[PDB]
């Protein structure tokens, strides 16, 4: 269950209003990019607002440059006091399968590789923001590998 | 030839348990338990003035 | 001649989501 599981805890703090809170709930299929492997962590850590630098926040091509350096990890379920994700390197559940949600327009297949990239698509970037906290959440999109390269293939073809 | 070695004794140290009620600072307190707390997510206190 | 009245302590809590899964309306107080 360190090796198994590994429950990295993100804590929610006190003051949350109750629309904010329960919009919490529907966060359960995510994306969260640790930076370490930490057992006591908070929002602040996880929210964009870690992944801002000096007075730049990067766009989406930047956007990729800094997963890379963390840890994804899915929420495993939203407790009212403390959300758990366990990440993806080290080891799953107990049994070794956890579940993703498609925030993407597109239908998977089973068996093929899925990629996560930032939320390019049009009518699609949606961040759940905590307005009693002034907290983003720009969670990515899990997408089919024979689109995310071709995805990543026009951003960098556009620069 | 005869020769040896000694230990001429060990000391320990006694940890002081310190109950807060000792404290005279326990008079800024009012100390009341929640058998439940970690259940709660926010609670108002309310009173007349 | 002075009047006592005690304190009232509002809190709401959800016990047995912790126990189950739940995905409770908003507006309503659970």
């Amino acid at each position: 269950m360190i090796t198994d599981c590994f429950e990295a805890d993100i804590a929610i703090p006190s003051g949350i209003s109750r629309p904010d809170a329960a919009a919490l709930q529907r966060c359960e299929g995510r994306v969260v990019f640790l930076p370490t492997i930490r057992r006591q962590l908070a929002l602040a850590d996880v929210a964009h607002e870690s992944f801002v630098s000096g007075g730049v926040s990067p766009d989406t091509l930047g956007l990729l440059l800094a997963y890379r350096r963390r840890f994804p990890a899915v929420i495993t379920r939203v407790l009212p006091t403390r959300i758990v994700a366990c990440p993806v390197d080290l080891g799953l559940t107990h049994a070794g399968t956890v579940n993703l949600r498609n925030t993407s327009p597109v239908d998977l297949c089973n068996g093929d590789p899925v990629s996560l990239v930032p939320p390019v698509f049009e009518g699609q970037a949606t961040d759940v923001r905590l307005e009693s906290l002034d907290l983003t959440l720009r969670f990515p999109v899990p997408l089919p590998t024979p689109l995310a390269r071709e995805i990543v293939a026009r951003l960098v073809a556009r620069g | 030839d005869v020769e040896f070695d000694a230990l001429l004794g060990s000391y320990c140290n006694t940890l002081s348990l310190v109950r807060f009620l000792e404290l005279g600072l326990s008079v800024a307190c009012v100390c009341t338990k929640f058998p439940e707390l970690a259940y709660m997510n926010e609670g108002r206190v309310q009173f007349e003035v | 001649g002075s009047i006592l009245s005690t304190i009232e302590v509002a809190s709401h809590r959800r016990l047995f989501d912790f126990f189950a899964r739940v995905r409770s309306d908003e507006n309503s107080l659970y």
